[PDB]
């Protein structure tokens, strides 16, 4: 178990979206943990194609934002773009 | 919230991944948070439809199966 983000960190975020008395089974946590790694690999492949098409060597945050837009995560891109602009300032 | 070094490691498993700006794992950490939150609440809706207060694997599979954005996960988490 090290191809993955740590299970407790993932599960702590899961728990924040639920009622305080919600329970999460260990198999659900493990499932979401695997899904998060697939999310990273999925989005990275797209951003990599972008980075390479434009003859650059380094995946940056704009590459990721473009990748998330292309792959249909438009609901995240606005807030991530604002987050990225503040990190860069 | 999510360790940047591990994100970078998962990123580097990619074919053309090459170099990675420092900002990219940072931005990714936030993106993974948004993804976990959305996947989890969509799964909870299936648990509440089955009259349960425990979120189970089949709830994640159900949410993935009925969400077009999560199409890339349908074979990872089959019902």
């Amino acid at each position: 178990q090290d191809r993955f983000l740590p299970i407790a960190n993932v599960s702590r975020i899961m728990k924040r979206s639920l009622p305080a008395n919600a329970k999460i089974s260990k198999e659900a946590k493990e499932t979401v943990q695997e899904c998060v790694s697939e999310f990273i690999s999925f989005v990275t492949g797209e951003a990599s194609d972008k980075c390479q098409r434009e003859k650059r060597k380094t995946i940056n945050g704009d590459d990721l934002l473009w990748a998330m837009t292309t792959l249909g995560f438009e609901a995240y891109v606005g807030p991530l773009k604002s987050y990225l602009n503040r990190y860069r300032e | 919230q999510l360790p940047l070094a591990r994100i970078k490691k998962i990123m580097k498993a990619d074919e053309d991944v090459r170099m990675i700006s420092a900002e990219a794992p940072v931005l990714f950490a936030k993106a993974c948070e948004l993804f976990i939150l959305e996947l989890t609440i969509r799964s909870w809706l299936h648990a509440e439809e089955n009259k349960r207060r425990t979120l189970q694997r089949n709830d994640v599979a159900a949410a993935i199966a009925r969400t077009d954005v999560f199409d890339f996960l349908v074979d990872i988490v089959p019902r």
